[PDB]
């Protein structure tokens, strides 16, 4: 009947590799670059927009930096439509954990669940996996500042700075060169843009092609303040570092 | 290339399984006409019994979907029976949920959406029929809505379906540029049956016996088909003139 | 070929290869022969075994007190269709207090085989049955085919080199059907009938299996040392 | 092509190749006919005798539905016996819900929809039979023939199976000579004659005749098997025409 | 409620009250009880208004479907639909329905379905809470094959009594005449029958 | 048993001139025995205030219920939910469990940001909207507040006068009731800031 | 609670009182009972206050959808027939009693509908707790051929009689007139019968009457940079 | 039976493209041109009603639709695929956001729910992606006027003005020259007619052009006048007579 | 029913529960602990319906311990209370409820503060300086008001607790046969052997 049309996506190849996983990664190297630099007292998230025109509305726009709850944000690299389903079960799962324990969910648990959901899509069901990679940038009280990435495999690991999207080889080479561990949020701001000026496909880096975001311990009391920069604050930070 | 065996966008953007379905319809060499009167809608359809063994009356292509929406079908007759059984169920279901008689618009838009579902799922072939609903609506007066195996439907001042439709189409275009109205004017509905038959004789180039036509008239309050004597009466009145 | 993938496909001439292949499975099996008169019905069965140390496989299944069948071919499929007949023979005896007529049992198998080769993801059954039985209207002998067809016969064989015994029974048709009232002679006509199909493997007293049911005889099976009388 | 490998895939011609192969499975079967009498219907079937082992007149291939519809099919006997079995449930749930025996023009649609459903989906085979059914109800006699498309119509007379080219012509002689109406008693004689002539293609193996009829005047609207003196009187008329 | 239906020479006539009481207070004093469920197969409701209306909707839906597939329903049929819902759900729905109908073949016919769910063909029928008070009057005075002018007067007299003795009936009497000619509504105000 | 008088409590809310106030008592009983005096009935999401009286366990469930829905709301639309909308949300959530209700009687109070119009709303068990321009009351001594408030209230009070009224209203009704007392909390909501005052009242 | 509906030659007017109560306590002195299914089908509810508010919205949605899908003014008989089906599926636990009035192309209509599902057509219906006091007033002066003026005066009089003679009724009179081919006219607070006389002696306390223990400030904002 | 259509028809190809979705966008480039311009006090969206015959009446057919009382839509591509999406969207505004908040969704939230129907059409088993791109104009009180484009992959972006269809390349470059930020509603309409006159070869008059604005509020369609808390539709579709008037004033 | 007392001193929680178990007219067994250790710093005592107790204690103890293996991080005693409250609230709407009252005593090593929680069978959580359930809160709440101070040490609190039980011995009309006492504090969980 319909035996013929099956792609049989989920079987191994003779080498021991999952075909659909290897492709999804290649697809993800076409999406605009995203970079995370973790410092002692905060996290920077800078992502290079894709699609731009003098006729595109930019100020209200939001295509790569999404907020999950109070203290955790992500950056998307890949199919923005596919990701929008994985962002909605992340929020739901977060508040469901707040409903049952009365604590902000630990960063380790909210990562581990979105990787099980990715893994479970290559295990069975014959569906093509999501084409997404996340940079989970989050803060709990247990370990302080954390970074995580996941891949359409499911596998996830922690990083002090990492790149996904285009020129991850080129961007990862620069980042190893300049990273240091005494860094502060304002040095990391400077490094994240310095890496994006060199890897950019643009003839010149410009404020209207950036999505920028910090999570600082800074801000009143002990509480943590997440700040997705306005389009206008990015023009100021871009003259401050003197790239323009 | 499995795109000519199920409905997935071809490399070109087409849906080859749907473009094929249209050429499956035009094969019965039946030519259908539907024109509007002032207070009625006439539809005349060729009937062709091939062998003397088939009983003449059971062969038919006009169905009575409700009390005021008749539907003349063009295509292979099993798909028509399938499309007819399902349309009758909806005209009942409508009157049960909302308590008034399913207007024609609404029925044509329901079948359209039902057609679409079959070109979206990979496990049903589209229907191989063109459906032409005719009614005297309660609100909008005389109506015709012709629906396709893509899902497309649209209103009509008058329509023609079949292999030889090109002859009838261009004959209708000529008449409505002369008269400068959207509908055959003549007041009684017998004069509009006369008018329909005369444009069929011209288009196809051939005259009609009374066994070769099957006729359906929608006036407000009832839809009916005309018997072999009431057809004979029109035929003799056209030959007089 | 190309059309023998599934049973959903008619071939370009109309044949259903998956159903003609299932037929093959009965020509691999052992011969069994069935005949009947008006008073009694009889199955003579060649039991087959593997190597020496093997014991012979049972080819005769008791279905009820008045009905049983023998199988030829796939022994796992026979036990799935005889389980389904068992439930039917109870279902009749409890709800209508009525010994299930043989003519009906045949039409139930017919219907069950049809639904199983139309479904996508089924498989035709690969086994033949001779179903004998004695009801209100007398004795019957049915041949069941995996196609579905149930045919009522006076005698028949199925299996390997069946043709030898199928012929023998159409010459002797007038004589073994008139053997009424003597169960002993109807068994002897059937032992002869199975010796035409045998080429090698002379009968033994552990090789042969006989069932006989009739007007005055609940369904009984003779194995082992109980078939020393009929060789 | 490749438009034939699976069911309900259109070709460029519009043809549905799987259904066209199904018609070839009907043409392989044995011959059957139906005469629409003036007040009833007559059914006739050619049952090939394959062996002398077969018991005579116990493998009857005419099946009744409810208590006033005769069905007789050609092609693959299993496919049909499942179509009839299903027809019996549709008819018993009509008589349950409206408490009146199901009209014959209605019973025709319900069987068509069930066949037709097996050319929508691409995972169940089309049916490999053509059924000729009918009987008597409040309006009178109806005779229908059903193909593996789902296409059925009324017929003055119908025939399917291998010998159908012969029989369509012979049937036609009896409709031109009697516009008045071939009367019910006369049609049992004629049925046997037609089957005996259409049997000249299959004249290799002897056959057995079986007639049944549903008639308003004769059996009061029920369905019975013509038998005994009346079946024997017909068989004699048929042997007299071919010799 | 007090309803009756009476066959006669040319067809059938249905009669009904129009009072609908909830306790002692009269909620609505002009309630149509004679409802059309096809073009010549009418019915009369009595019992729990909520329950009969539900059964009449589903009958009017079944029969509109039945007409577009099988042709004209006989009156027998429409009766058996009513029956099938009353009897499957007899636990809750409390409905007593008279189905009167006219073909051209078999002229007038009356079926009554009491609370259990049991069709019964009768030459007249009565139901409702005020029926008890006219069982005697109806049985002496009925005659098969009355004149249309004579029947009307025989139903008008009966319900005149069924209103006078029962507190749960009253108001205008409606009558619906089912004949070959079609449907004709009649109405009789309380001054046309209380004076009598 | 009365599913509402197991725990008691009373909530009262008043408008003024460009400000609102919502206040309650802090007792939590299990019929005769008093258990705790720390139990608060008033919660805030964004700048909208919700008081909930009744069965104590459904106060805790229905507070963590509404914190869930509004957090999700605040992540999509990117602004705290307004009081006018939030009132439809309370109502729809309750009626969702029409059969076997939450035994509560929520009270909304806040100032709508766009317009500056102060806004209060009341509820009952199933969930109807009591709309008032005066004051909303709720709880087991809701009969006593209705009479109390109506005598005191004068339309348009300035924020520091409103604070006196809603005190006398709540203090008197608690000591005429056998399920309220043990302190009281009063919020004064203005657009810029919120000022919370704990009251010294009698411990009888 | 008192609700009347009076048909007249050119349209239909539906009037109510504004008093909503919860027990022997008057919860609200203005809460209108007139709801809006669709722009020319109005209805009003008696019985449980949460059933009539919720079940007009569950029919509001489905009737607005259906209105865009046909591209047509949504008939009254549509809402009447869809309400009936929802209330019968719960076997009359939902205690909702509505007067559904309105206009559409076919003409004016007016129905009542009881908890279980029984409906009534009428030329003038009343429903509610003081519905009996209203019913009397109608039976006295209603005639045919009422003009638009007389009917309003009639309807509002019936609601008045409910106010003076029933306890559950009170407060103000609301009206809504729907004519054929014009927009419905909602006359919110059409008649003030009784106003609250001014208090004999104003009551207003000095400041510092209340005794206080603490004061704190509650945070209602996103923390900011320092 | 055992229907085995669970495996999706879309699979990742060895080149890092999602095959079916690419093709979908070819068929969107064959659809008829449509464009939208966002101004200071409104949006306009317009298209050409392709009338296939003179017998056909494209009046009964619509390529612009009401989704809520304040959110319209227009489209490019497959007729059918459009009509069933407008019916899911009308439904899901009500079931999942209007009942349970009492308010019509804000424009940027509805688009999110519509972007979720596209996703499920390309993820789940046995379906093919939709053959359309929507432009969704709308107004809500906190973000003002907004215009959105939705793709058949699921992605949506907010545009200052934009075109999709056959002459999308020639239309987008003519909009960048004529667009600025000061545009009122009247001037943007006149820039919308000029841009459509390039891409339309045949008839160009009020009977064959469909044009609809999200603009100032209307209290004339309100329909139940006599209540200050309501404000009525912001969407108003310009009729045939109105459209010929802005061609005299061309 | 059966007595459970909880008093939170300056650096520990003390939980005291009765030995006796009364099935039938006999006192069947009178040494059986009525308390399950959840984790090395949280102790949960429980009392209520027959047999429901054991089932609702081992159930909770399984999820807390599946959570300590998963993260290698002992849940705070603040969390553990809201998880027991979540279950009890679900049970009241179910076909058959769980009538179990719990005192959760725990030493939070995060802030070096002990905490006591009371959840009753309806499902109401409240932080308390001392609590009880049943009829015990009727005899002791008036004695703890007079003597308890927040600065007491463990040695002092036990002398207050010896007095509370001596109040129950006079007025209670039921054997409970003295208590078992367990202390939760920063050093772990120990059992006071004496009365």
């Amino acid at each position: 009947g319909s035996r013929r049309y099956d792609s049989r996506t989920t079987i191994f190849s003779p080498e021991g590799r999952l075909y659909q996983v290897e492709y999804a990664l290649e697809s993800i190297s076409h999406a605009g670059t995203a970079i995370g630099i973790m410092a002692s007292d905060g996290i920077v998230l800078a992502a290079e927009r894709k699609v731009t025109s003098t006729l595109l509305e930019q100020d209200t726009s939001t295509e790569k930096l999404y907020k999950l709850n109070d203290k955790i944000a992500v950056a998307v690299a890949g199919l923005t439509a596919d990701a929008e389903i994985l962002i909605n079960t992340a929020r739901i799962h977060a508040q469901n954990y707040l409903k049952t324990y009365n604590e902000d969910i630990p960063v380790e648990i909210l990562v581990r669940r979105l990787s099980d959901i990715k893994q479970g899509y290559t295990q069975h069901g014959g569906l093509r996996p999501f084409g997404v990679s996340f940079i989970y940038a989050g803060y709990d009280d247990r370990y302080g500042y954390q970074l995580y990435t996941s891949n359409p495999s499911g596998n996830y690991t922690g990083w002090k700075a990492i790149s996904v999207g285009a020129n991850t080889s080129a961007a990862q080479t620069l980042l190893q060169m300049d990273y240091k561990d005494d860094m502060k949020v304002d040095d990391a701001i400077e490094l994240a843009l310095k890496t994006l000026s060199k890897t950019t496909d643009s003839s010149a880096l410009t404020y209207d092609r950036l999505e920028f975001a910090t999570i600082r311990k800074g801000a009143n009391d002990g509480e943590v303040y997440q700040k997705i920069f306005k389009p206008q604050e990015i023009k100021d930070i871009l003259v401050k570092t003197g790239i323009t | 290339g499995y795109d000519r065996h199920i409905t997935i966008f071809s490399p070109e953007g087409r849906l080859y399984q749907v473009e094929y379905a249209f050429k499956a319809t035009n094969q019965t060499n039946i030519n259908s006409l539907a024109v509007r009167g002032k207070d009625c809608t006439v539809v005349i359809s060729q009937k062709k019994v091939p062998d003397k063994l088939l009983d003449p009356t059971t062969v038919s292509y006009i169905f009575c979907i409700s009390r005021t929406i008749g539907m003349v079908v063009n295509g292979p007759i099993p798909d028509a029976r399938n499309a007819a059984l399902r349309a009758k169920a909806e005209a009942a279901e409508f009157r049960y949920k909302y308590g008034y008689d399913m207007p024609c618009d609404v029925l044509a838009k329901r079948m359209a959406n039902l057609s679409q579902i079959y070109t979206q799922r990979a496990y049903m072939r589209p229907l191989g029929v063109i459906l032409t609903f005719v009614s005297v609506d309660e609100e909008l007066g005389p109506s015709i809505y012709k629906t396709d195996p893509a899902g497309y439907y649209v209103g009509y001042k008058a329509t023609a379906t079949g292999p030889k439709q090109q002859e009838i189409t261009t004959n209708l275009e000529n008449h409505f540029k002369k008269s400068k109205i959207d509908h055959i004017n003549e007041e009684s509905w017998e004069k509009v049956v006369e008018f329909a038959i005369t444009h069929m004789i011209d288009a196809l180039g051939t005259e009609f016996s009374k066994n070769d036509l099957e006729v359906g008239v929608a006036t407000k309050d009832k839809f009916f088909t005309l018997s072999a004597e009431n057809i004979e009466e029109r035929l003799v009145a056209i030959a007089e003139q | 070929n190309n059309y023998d993938g599934d049973t959903v496909t008619f071939s370009p001439t109309g044949r259903l290869f998956q159903v003609e292949y299932a037929l093959e499975a009965i020509k691999q099996g052992s011969v069994t022969v069935g005949l009947r008169s008006n008073t009694h019905a009889v199955l003579v069965a060649l039991k087959r075994n593997a190597d020496e140390l093997s014991s012979y496989q049972k080819k005769i299944i008791k279905c009820d007190e008045h009905m049983g069948l023998s199988l030829a071919g796939l022994a796992p499929d026979a036990r799935v269709l005889s389980n389904y007949l068992r439930q039917q023979c109870n279902y009749s005896s409890l709800v209508f207090n009525r010994k299930l007529a043989v003519e009906r049992a045949g039409h139930l198998l017919c219907d069950k085989a049809q639904k199983n080769t139309q479904s996508y993801g089924g498989r035709p059954y690969g086994v033949g049955l001779l179903i004998i039985g004695y009801d209100k209207s007398g004795a019957h002998l049915l041949e069941f085919q995996p196609s579905g067809n149930v045919t009522e016969l006076y005698g028949t064989a199925i299996g390997a080199r069946s043709q030898g015994a199928k012929t023998y029974l159409e010459r002797t048709l007038d004589t073994f059907i008139k053997i009424d009232g003597n169960p002993d002679e109807l068994i002897k006509a059937g032992v002869e009938a199975i010796s035409q199909s045998l080429r090698d493997e002379s009968l033994t007293v552990d090789n042969l299996s006989i069932a006989i049911v009739g007007k005055d005889t609940p369904f009984t099976i003779y194995d082992g040392e109980a078939v020393a009388k009929y060789i | 092509t490749g438009y034939d490998l699976s069911n309900s895939v259109f070709s460029p011609d519009g043809r549905n190749f799987q259904v066209e192969y199904a018609v070839k499975a009907v043409e392989n079967g044995t011959t059957s006919i139906g005469i629409k009498c003036n007040d009833g219907v007559v059914f006739a079937v050619e049952k090939l005798i394959t062996s002398k082992l077969l018991v005579p007149q116990k493998n009857v291939k005419i099946q009744v539905v409810d208590r006033h519809i005769g069905c007789v099919y050609s092609g693959l006997i299993p496919d049909g016996r499942h179509l009839v079995n299903r027809g019996r449930e549709e008819a018993a749930s009509f008589k349950k819900l409206y408490k009146t025996p199901i009209p014959i023009p209605a019973f025709a649609d319900r069987l068509g929809q069930y066949v037709q459903a097996h050319t929508l989906y691409n995972s169940v085979r089309p049916f490999g039979v053509s059924t000729i059914f009918g009987g008597v109800d409040k309006n009178g006699a109806h005779l229908y023939m059903l193909e593996p498309s789902g296409s059925y119509w009324g017929y003055k007379g119908a025939a399917t199976g291998k010998g159908r080219q012969s029989a369509k012509a012979e049937l036609e002689k009896l409709v031109d000579h009697h516009p008045e109406g071939l009367s019910a008693r006369e049609a049992v004689k004629q049925a046997a004659k037609i089957i005996y002539l259409a049997h000249e293609d299959n004249k290799e193996k002897d056959f057995e005749l079986e007639i049944s009829w549903c008639s308003l005047s004769e059996t009061n609207g029920l369905h019975k098997f013509v038998k005994g003196d009346l079946l024997q009187e017909a068989i004699d008329f048929a042997q007299k025409e071919i010799n | 409620t007090s309803i009756m239906a009476v066959t006669f020479k040319d067809g059938v006539i249905l009669g009904a009250d129009s009072r609908t009481t909830t306790g002692a207070y009269i909620a609505n004093r002009v309630t149509d009880k004679l409802t059309r469920v096809h073009d010549k197969i009418w019915c009369c409701r009595s019992g729990s208004a909520a329950d009969t209306q539900a059964i009449a909707d589903i009958v009017q839906y079944h029969l509109e479907l039945y007409t577009s597939q099988y042709g004209t329903p006989s009156t027998e049929t429409a009766a058996s639909v009513f029956k099938e819902l009353c009897y499957e759900n007899k636990d809750n729905l409390t409905a007593g329905i008279i189905v009167a109908g006219y073909d051209d073949k078999n002229k007038g016919e009356v079926y009554t379905i009491p609370l259990g769910g049991s069709v019964h063909k009768l030459p007249y029928a009565i139901a409702g809470s005020g029926s008890t008070f006219i069982y005697g009057y109806c049985d002496k005075n009925f005659r098969e094959n009355m004149s249309k002018e004579e029947t009307v007067d025989f139903i008008k007299h009966s319900l005149s009594q069924a209103i006078k003795w029962d507190g749960s009936s009253g108001g205008v009497i409606r009558m619906v005449v089912l004949t070959a000619a079609g449907v004709e509504r009649l109405i009789f105000y309380p001054d046309e029958y209380e004076q009598l | 048993s009365d599913p509402s008088s197991i725990n008691g409590g009373i909530v009262v809310a008043m408008t003024g001139k460009d400000c609102v106030a919502i206040a309650c008592d802090l007792r939590l009983g299990s019929q005769s025995l008093g258990v705790s005096n720390k139990f608060e009935k008033i919660f805030h999401y964004g700048h909208v205030f919700l008081g909930i009286t009744g069965l104590a366990t459904d106060v805790t469930t229905l507070n963590e219920m509404f914190r869930y829905k509004t957090n999700l709301y605040k992540l999509k639309e990117e602004r705290a939910i307004e009081p006018e909308t939030f009132t439809q949300l309370v109502s729809s959530s309750l009626y969702e469990r029409r059969f076997g209700p939450y035994f509560v009687g929520p009270v909304v109070a806040g100032i709508n940001s766009k317009s500056g119009k102060p806004f209060i709303a009341g509820f009952d068990l199933i969930g109807c909207i009591d709309e008032a321009k005066d004051f909303i009351v709720s709880g087991t001594a809701s009969d006593q507040l209705f009479g109390m408030c109506e005598s005191l209230y004068e339309p348009n009070l300035e924020p520091e006068d409103l604070f006196e009224t809603i005190s006398q209203a709540l203090l008197n009704a608690a000591d005429r009731d056998a399920l309220s007392g043990w302190g009281a909390v009063v919020y004064i909501i203005k657009k810029d800031e919120v000022v919370k005052r704990y009251l010294k009242m009698r411990q009888d | 609670t008192t609700i009347v509906g009076v048909k007249f030659n050119n349209g239909v007017v539906i009037a109510a009182d504004t008093r909503s109560t919860q027990g022997p306590i008057v919860a609200d002195k203005n809460c209108a009972k007139l709801h809006r299914i669709s722009p020319k089908i109005w209805c009003a509810g008696a019985g449980t206050a949460a059933d009539t508010e919720a079940v007009t919205q569950l029919i509001g949605s489905n009737i607005e959808l259906h209105s865009l899908y046909t591209s047509r003014e949504p008939r009254v008989v549509s809402a009447l027939q869809m309400l009936k089906q929802h209330l019968f599926k719960y076997q009359g636990h939902i205690g909702a009693y509505l007067i559904v009035a309105g206009v559409d192309p076919t003409g004016s209509h007016l129905f009542s509908i009881h908890a279980h599902g029984s409906t009534d057509v009428g030329y003038y219906l009343s429903l509610g707790s003081g519905s009996l006091a209203a019913m009397a007033v109608l039976e006295s002066h209603w005639k045919q051929d009422l003009t638009k003026e007389e009917a309003i005066k009639l309807a509002s009089d019936a609601i008045q009689a409910g106010i003076w003679n029933d306890l559950g009724s009170g407060s103000n009179v609301d009206v809504c007139v729907m004519e054929i081919g014009k927009d419905a006219e909602y006359l919110r607070n059409y008649l003030t019968p009784n106003v609250r006389e001014e208090k004999q002696k104003s009551y207003k306390f000095p400041r510092g009457t209340t005794a206080v223990l603490k004061e704190s400030i509650v945070n209602i904002c996103d923390i900011q940079e320092e | 039976m055992t229907d085995r259509y669970s495996f999706s028809l879309t699979t990742f190809s060895p080149s890092g493209k999602l095959g079916q979705i690419d093709y979908a966008l070819t068929a969107v480039k064959q659809g008829v041109t449509s464009l939208g311009i966002k101004a200071t006090n409104g949006v306009v969206i317009a298209t050409e009603k392709k009338s296939s015959s003179p017998l056909a009446m494209s009046e009964t057919l619509s390529k612009v639709s009401l989704l809520t009382p304040d959110i319209g839509a227009v489209y490019s591509g497959m007729g059918p695929d459009y009509r069933v999406l407008v019916d899911k969207s009308r439904k899901v505004a009500h079931t999942s956001y209007k009942r349970i908040y009492g308010e019509y969704p804000p424009t940027k939230l509805l688009v999110s729910e519509v972007a979720k129907i596209m996703q499920e059409a390309t993820q789940s088993g046995g379906v093919r992606p939709f053959g359309v791109s929507l432009l969704i104009a709308g107004h809500d009180e906190f973000n003002g006027f907004s215009l959105y484009q939705v793709d058949p992959s699921g992605s949506y972006f907010p545009w200052k003005a934009t075109a999709i269809g056959k002459g999308s390349v020639a239309a987008k470059t003519f909009l960048e020259k004529r667009w600025n930020d000061e545009l009122e509603l009247e001037d943007a309409i006149h820039i919308a007619l000029l841009t459509l006159k390039e891409s339309v070869e045949g008839e160009f008059n009020g009977d064959t052009i469909e044009l609809a604005i999200i603009g100032d509020e209307n209290p004339d369609l309100l329909g139940y006048t006599g209540i200050p808390t309501d404000k009525g539709p912001r969407f108003r579709k310009l009729t045939s007579q109105e459209i010929n008037d802005r061609l005299e004033a061309l | 029913m059966d007595i459970i007392l909880g008093i939170r001193v300056q650096d520990s929680v003390i939980l005291a529960s009765s030995k006796a178990v009364t099935r039938g007219i006999s006192v069947l067994k009178d040494s059986d602990d009525k308390t399950r250790q959840l984790s090395p710093h949280t102790l949960m005592s429980f009392a209520g319906e027959a047999g429901d107790t054991v089932q609702f204690a081992e159930y909770i103890q399984a999820n807390i311990q599946l959570y300590s293996i998963r993260e290698d991080y002992e849940l705070s005693p603040q969390a553990v209370s809201s998880f027991v409250r979540q279950e009890l609230a679900k049970s009241i709407r179910s076909r058959r409820p769980y009538q179990v009252n719990v005192l959760i005593g725990g030493y939070d090593k995060k802030k070096n503060k002990p905490e006591l929680y009371q959840i009753d069978y309806l499902g109401t959580k409240v932080e308390l300086p001392y609590g009880a359930h049943g009829y015990s809160g009727f005899y002791t709440f008036s004695l703890l008001d007079h003597h308890y101070r927040p600065d007491m040490t463990t040695e002092e609190g036990l002398d207050l607790l010896k007095l509370c039980v001596q109040e129950l011995e006079k007025r209670m009309p039921m054997d409970f046969k003295g208590v078992i006492v367990k202390i939760v504090d920063k050093d772990g969980i120990r059992q006071v052997d004496d009365f």
